[PDB]
């Protein structure tokens, strides 16, 4: 504790952690009450459990602030959809998390990439349906779906938001490359990082 | 229907990507 937690994948509708502004994708939950969540057990679940319908403290990691925050939640049998929060999380690391992130810089007209909606320089690619597997990376996946559509979560730094976003690879465009935009990798191209 | 995976997601010691509803 350390840098482990439970990332935030998504919140169901009329949540409690919809209603106190957990932020899916962004969120890693670090801590419940005195509790660090630094290992994959029930205690999350338990302590939600023994305090149903009792307001509860957590500790929130979130990428975009970069910065920990204490957020109350109310967990209820009484919301209507499943689970006491109405969150799904994955156990992981916040550690080097924002770094796997792909820019997209400037787009070419007609490319693969346009046709897409991939937007220049405000559009950040941070998953996809597909699972990498240890060193694959956004370009692995660019290169094995030539000629195949590719399903792409799309962060867009100007709306402030994120969409499903469709791409096929194709070396024979006309253009260059098979994506006909740039794309970038490291410490300028991340996601930037917000005041707030 | 199937789910989009952060690329900082990894696979489990089974190949799986499971995640909790809580």
């Amino acid at each position: 504790g350390g840098a482990e937690g439970f990332h935030l994948h998504g919140v169901q509708e009329n949540s409690p952690a919809q209603q106190a502004g957990l932020e899916p994708y962004f969120d890693f939950i670090i801590t419940i009450g005195h509790s660090r969540l630094n290992k994959e057990n029930d205690t999350l679940k338990a302590l939600l459990k023994a305090n149903v319908e009792k307001p509860v403290k957590l500790e929130v990691f979130n990428m975009k602030t970069m910065r920990v925050r204490e957020v109350e939640v109310v967990p209820s049998n009484m919301w209507g959809g499943q689970g006491l929060l109405g969150a799904s999380v994955r156990f992981c690391s916040f550690r080097r998390a924002s770094e796997q992130v792909w820019h997209v810089l400037d787009v070419e007209p007609s490319s693969p990439a346009a046709l897409a909606g991939l937007r220049p320089y405000t559009d950040y690619v941070v998953g996809s349906d597909q699972i990498l597997q240890e060193s694959e990376d956004f370009f692995t996946l660019i290169e094995s779906h030539e000629g195949k559509p590719l399903k792409l979560m799309v962060y867009n730094s100007k709306s402030d938001s994120c969409r499903e976003v469709t791409v096929t690879p194709n070396a024979a465009w006309g253009g260059e490359g098979s994506l006909g935009c740039g794309i970038g990798y490291g410490y300028l191209h991340r996601i930037p990082t917000q005041p707030p | 229907s199937n789910p989009c995976i952060p690329f900082f997601y990894r696979a489990d010691e089974n190949d799986e990507v499971k995640i909790t509803v809580i």
